[PDB]
């Protein structure tokens, strides 16, 4: 019952980290859309 | 004129140090993402290797 208790925590800890890890590639998604926007406007204003 | 010309000089500096200072988080920003690429790679073999343990 130990080792059940401790791989069903050790599959929790991996689910919970790979939420976080979802939540963080989706962080650096919507980071690049920053980075792509901020491209864009910067440029355009560079332009004017 | 003495005050204009600080002005822009001032408006200069400032200038190029935001350029360097978007093109250096830009770069650590790139940085950062290989490292986690990294992270997720051997995470997802720990991950298989969970999945046979199952079978362990």
């Amino acid at each position: 019952k130990d080792l059940n208790e401790l791989q069903a925590l050790i599959e929790a800890h991996f689910e919970n980290r790979k939420k976080e890890e979802e939540e963080l590639v989706s962080l650096k998604d919507r980071i690049e859309r920053r980075r792509a926007e901020r491209a864009e406007q910067q440029r355009i204003r560079n332009e004017r | 004129s003495d005050k204009l010309k600080e002005a822009e000089t001032r408006a200069e500096f400032a200038e190029r140090s935001v350029t360097k200072l978007e093109k250096s988080i830009d770069d650590l920003e790139d940085e950062l993402y290989a490292q986690k690429l990294k992270y997720k790679a051997i995470s997802e073999e720990l991950d298989h290797a969970l999945n046979d343990m199952t079978s362990i």
